[PDB]
């Protein structure tokens, strides 16, 4: 019944940088909590036990500290290889809670979004469903607004979006947004946009097409 | 006329680990005492209120032949009046002890290259031992105060820790084997 | 260290059981830990419940009580933990890890899942496999291009571009679970646009459980 | 309890020598009596032992015909008379005893010790 | 389920080290205690050696100065390494798991390796002479199969097609190294100068392949 | 150091019959005992241990019984799958040792070989080498006697013999005996005869050539 909260959920830092991660326990755990690092499509690794001993093989850059309620992950100079996932876990009692979990991503410099949307296909129509795609490619930071307007009319409850991770190249994001109608409903209107909001965009941009 | 069966506990080719010692009652037979203490194998062979010489000659109701291994440096604990993991929380032998402690090297069956891990023994108990008494139970040992809800964590361990056997260790920490025989009248 | 070894991917239906399996390379059977470790698709970790097989029993989270039991083999050294009356919220992915529990005299040092195994993706759903409709993302007024797989299961589809020969500017994003069960995904690349007339731009799509293999050459409508 | 050890000295290879180690405080013959030599950069190992309530020798296979232990009752005091000395045996000779009926190569299993007496074979 | 295969040289120059290796599959290599059984060719099993877990190792006492024994735990893999060998080492060398009794001499072989095969000689491949055991005074006929190393010699008459009545003996080891053997086939003799019997003989190890033409001289 | 003696050597029963091996030993070895099955060309197989335990698979009609210095292996219903070498191993010492091994075969009706002889060809004599070979074929049981002749005289040292299996056919073995001479002592001589001598035959049979 014990449960651990980490701060932040996500921050940016660039490589060689000093990157600090608290977690934090609703009642004292002593000396038993453990920092985990994940990175995608792989199972966690170990990088603290005990709250301040190094597990074998780990890079010295990483150190941890703290007892009781209060705890800190630090990492002194980031590396290309660092940036992943890190939890904390407590080994107090059962459950040992994991953390929520923070993501550590390339910080870099802002980039705006291109935005692109496309039509249903003749052949899909053909099966009785239309389905209208707007695509956010190379922006950064992640957070982005999308909304989706049918005739004017705002959209809700009938859109999904999809983001990439960073990309190699140059750090950036690509988002992808949905539209789900049939043809039925596609052929009983006309005017179909996509708006996107984003930190480097000045104004809001807005994509559209007639049936 | 029946041949008491020593045979089968100074040879058998496993014995039990410390904590879960095997005990084998002996009785209705005759053996030759004198000819086991001048072998040569036993390393360790301590009599405790009997002569070994004079065994063949008291006569006794029952016999028991308790086998086990231990480390080493944990031989001189099995006998009267001693302290320590194996005396007080594994196998304890009363003060009034009436037998004989039989031990031998046996770095060659009981080790393994990467280690051997098939013998464990106790290591925390919430009292010690009364004499020739056994205890099996895998319970999780609560040192603190909070209940330990059967999974290891803070002042939670487990009590059951496993010998690390390997034959490049030293002469202190090699397994050896131990037969201890209690006479009875 | 010890190696940890975990049965393949399942595919089940609500109300069913799953049995996964953990295969320690040895070390200290019997006498260690194997904790197992579930975790949600873009969520955080979670521990359900830990065996020392020489307990013969489980202990389990304050969560699972009563729909997960812990067994070991102890002669096969393989751990296995059933998980039944499966719902939606149990697609994950099963890791089962090893404790160590290092403690000096007084309550330093603790408890931490050194090895632990590949991960078992374990899908409730009630679909069964499907073929991929392939639908040009045509290039209309750099260009952007690509294909909507739509409408598949179970996951993954995998796309490339010119088989292979395009690379560059290539983003496939993560497949989304839409309302009837069904994943679907699309697969995009910016080109120039000067030469759409002139070069051939075909999406490789392959669908492995259902082996459909659709080239579909996006050209402009 | 006191253990008295003397006798220990120079002597060339191959010769003889007599060491003694006398058991004062026990009340009965219930006692065992080993010898233990210290090779410089050695722990102590056993040579010799003598179960005084049943007076059986015991040695190692490396002494086994080099060494006799025996006991005189009269002044309750154990003689290792070692012959055909090596500079093999060159080593600190300690005396112990328990209150057990039989031997132990531990030295850990004795509780009673003797002061150590040096003993050097060369030339 | 354990499961053994031997590896090692099938061909050793006497006074040499005869090294072999059996890898052991479905079980760790410290899990069990291993032992090597060797037979030679046409006679009764022989036992060389055994090691345990603990890499504590017991010789057979006639071979105790040449035999050595070892673990390998990295490749999950035991050894045996026997030196100067000579022209009685020759044989088929087993590796098999060392079951373990009530007391802890008692041991007993199984599951058993497949075996391979070592030829302790001094004389490299040399292709066979193949003379006609022409038909002469039902008829047997057959080709001599002499001076060849190493085993094995492959005959069929007739490109196959014969193969009633066709006996091909075991090798023989002669007194120069080299090994022989006949290949004789029974058939009516009312067909002798009628039908054509070729002995199709191959020594793969030499590349050896003589179709000859058995007629009565 | 302890010796173990199988008796028969070698052992003919038909299917069904009821087959007794005896393994006999030097010293006592109490119920320390092992039997093992060899097919030719294969690895042999256990069947059982400590005297008479089964080995787990094997069929029921093997039974191992004895104590001490005599032990008795008995299969109640011979099989074509029972045809093979037995060993006995004994386990009572640090020296483990087997048997001399007992053959046991397709008993069947005796039957009398057929002799052949060929004297060496024109191409070998011109190597300088001379080889005789003697033929036995389709003979039933496989104890045989065959010996070499050179201008009346007795030759020994100077052949080897060579034995095949019992036929799949007719359960019959086939010989072979070879006489290797140089071309100086075969053009020294004249004569080359070749006897045999079996149970299935009345007389000695001999075949012989003139150089
Ligand atoms: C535990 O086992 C040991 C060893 O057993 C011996 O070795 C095995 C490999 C097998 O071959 C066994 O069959 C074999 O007995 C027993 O120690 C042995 O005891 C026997 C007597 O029972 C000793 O034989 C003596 O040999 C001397 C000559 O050296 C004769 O003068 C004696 O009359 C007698 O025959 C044998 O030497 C001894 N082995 C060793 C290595 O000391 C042991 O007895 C047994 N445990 C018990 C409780 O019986």
């Amino acid at each position: 019944a014990i449960r651990m909260t980490q701060s932040p959920s996500s921050l940016s830092a660039s490589v060689g940088d000093r990157v600090t991660i608290t977690c934090r326990a609703s009642q004292s755990i002593s000396s038993y909590l453990n920092w985990y690092q994940q990175k995608p499509g792989k199972a966690p690794k170990v990088l603290i036990y005990g709250a301040s001993s190094l597990h074998s093989g780990v890079p010295s850059r990483f150190s941890g500290s703290g007892s009781g309620t209060d705890f800190t992950l630090t990492i002194s100079r980031l590396q290309p290889e660092d940036f992943a996932t890190y939890y904390c876990q407590q080994s107090h009692s059962s459950p040992r809670s994991f953390g929520g979990g923070t993501k550590v991503e390339i910080k870099r410099t802002v980039a705006a979004p291109s935005v692109f949307i496309f039509p249903p296909s003749d052949e899909q129509l053909k099966s009785g469903t239309a389905s209208v795609v707007c695509l956010l490619n190379n922006f950064y930071p992640r957070e982005a607004k999308v909304q989706w307007k049918v005739d004017n009319a705002l959209q809700s409850g009938n859109s999904q979006e999809s983001v990439t991770e960073q990309d190699s190249k140059d750090s950036t994001y690509s988002l992808s947004s949905t539209l789900t109608l049939s043809k039925a409903d596609y052929e009983k209107h006309k005017v179909y946009a996509c708006e996107v909001t984003h930190q480097g965009l000045s104004s809001p941009v807005t994509k559209s097409f007639n049936r | 006329t029946n041949l008491c069966p020593f045979g089968e506990v100074f040879n058998a080719t496993r014995f039990a680990s410390v904590y879960a010692w095997n005990r084998k009652r002996i009785s209705n037979c005759v053996a030759d005492y004198s000819v086991l203490y001048n072998s040569a194998s036993f390393s360790t062979f301590k009599c405790y209120g009997v002569s070994p010489t004079k065994l063949n000659d008291l006569c006794f109701t029952n016999v028991y032949a308790d086998s086990f291994v231990i480390r080493g440096d944990e031989v001189r604990q099995i006998a009267p009046g001693q302290t320590g993991k194996i005396a007080d929380y594994n196998y304890k032998l009363p003060d009034d002890f009436t037998g004989c402690v039989i031990a031998w090297n046996s770095n060659n069956l009981d080790s393994k290259v990467g280690g051997n891990y098939n013998y464990r023994y106790r290591l925390f108990r919430k009292s010690n031992l009364k004499p020739f008494e056994r205890d099996i139970s895998t319970e999780i040992y609560q040192a603190g105060s909070k209940p330990c809800n059967g999974v290891e964590g803070f002042n939670c361990y487990f009590p059951l820790q496993s010998y690390g056997f390997q034959p490049t260790n030293g002469v202190g920490y090699q397994p050896y084997r131990v037969v201890v025989l209690s006479f009875e009248l | 260290e010890v190696q940890l070894v975990q049965s393949g991917a399942e595919v089940k239906e609500p109300g069913s059981s799953v049995k996964v399996s953990c295969k320690a390379s040895g070390g200290s059977f019997s006498t260690s830990g194997i904790s197992w470790v579930r975790q949600a698709p873009g969520q955080g970790l979670e521990w359900m419940g830990v065996i020392i097989p020489i307990q013969g029993t489980g202990n389990y989270a304050q969560k699972f009580q009563g729909r997960v039991t812990i067994t070991a083999d102890e002669s096969t050294t393989t751990v296995y933990m059933e998980l039944s009356s499966l719902r939606s919220d149990d697609t994950a992915l099963y890791y089962c890890a090893r404790d160590q529990h290092i403690y000096d005299s007084s309550g330093h040092g603790g408890l931490w899942f050194d090895p632990w195994g590949q991960g078992t993706l374990v899908t409730v759903s009630s679909a069964s496999t499907k073929g991929p409709s392939v639908f040009p993302l045509a290039p209309s007024s750099t260009a952007a291009l690509g294909c909507l797989v739509k409408d598949y299961f179970p996951e993954p589809v995998t796309v490339s571009w010119n088989s292979g020969a395009l690379t560059s500017g290539v983003h496939t994003f993560p497949a989304v679970l839409q309302s009837s069960g069904l994943y679907s995904l699309s697969s995009v690349v910016t080109v120039p646009s000067s030469s759409l007339g002139t070069q051939t731009y075909i999406c490789n799509v392959n669908h492995k459980p259902s082996n459909t293999k659709v080239d579909k050459r996006v050209e402009p409508k | 309890v006191q253990l008295v050890e003397s006798g220990g000295g120079l002597v060339q290879p191959g010769g003889s020598l007599r060491l003694s180690c006398a058991a004062s405080g026990f009340t009965n013959d219930f006692y065992s009596i080993a010898w233990f030599r210290q090779a410089p950069g050695k722990e102590r190992e056993g040579v010799s032992w003598l179960s005084v309530s049943d007076n059986t020798p015991t040695y190692v296979d490396s002494v086994k015909d080099r060494f006799t232990i025996s006991r005189h009752n009269a002044n309750n005091t154990v003689y290792l008379q070692m012959n055909m000395l090596k500079p093999e045996d060159t080593a600190i000779y300690y005396c112990a005893a328990g209150r057990f009926a039989g031997r132990d190569t531990w030295p850990s299993s004795y509780d009673y010790w003797g002061q150590g007496t040096q003993v050097t074979v060369s030339s």
